[PDB]
């Protein structure tokens, strides 16, 4: 929930054209891009995983 | 008694919706909706989640009903993923909220 409001609020805004997605510490989570790519795709960003 | 609170973005008169706000004859059984009126201008997803994760926090709400009046074409998707991270339901009435989507999260 937090990474909507980290990502928006502290990257963004930075004049970034291009984000790289992280890496979950644990493989079997799901949930590391799929925060990352709802609120940087509204602007259409480009994302690389 | 569980909160709802009804949010709308546009040119509107708040004293017309609060008019009907306490009209329902639900005396078969004691709901006591305890309706919210809220206006303000949340376009922009920083506005979204920094009013909705905020609102628990100062009234105790187990249901939102959102409304709007704008044409955006992806506010419906956005406003869907708060459900997907949440418990609590949520229902889009008007404008974008209420555009369709493919599939929704489980």
């Amino acid at each position: 929930i937090q990474m909507a409001l980290s990502v928006c609020e502290d990257l963004i805004s930075s004049q970034v054209y291009a984000i790289l997605v992280s890496h979950p510490p644990t493989p079997n989570d799901h949930f590391t891009p799929t925060p990352v790519s709802y609120t940087a795709g509204f602007y259409r960003i480009p994302v690389l995983g | 008694s569980i909160g709802i609170a009804v949010i709308l973005v546009g040119t509107s008169d708040e004293v017309a919706i609060k008019d009907a706000h306490e009209k329902d004859d639900f005396h078969h059984l004691s709901v006591v909706p305890r309706v919210e009126l809220v206006a303000m201008n949340e376009t922009d997803p920083k506005s979204i989640i920094t009013r909705i994760c905020d609102l628990m926090s100062d009234r105790k709400i187990q249901g939102v009903v959102f409304a709007d009046d704008t044409d955006q074409e992806a506010i419906a998707q956005i406003l869907d993923f708060i459900s997907a991270q949440t418990l609590t339901p949520i229902l889009g009435i008007h404008g974008g909220s209420s555009m369709i989507m493919a599939d929704k999260d489980e």
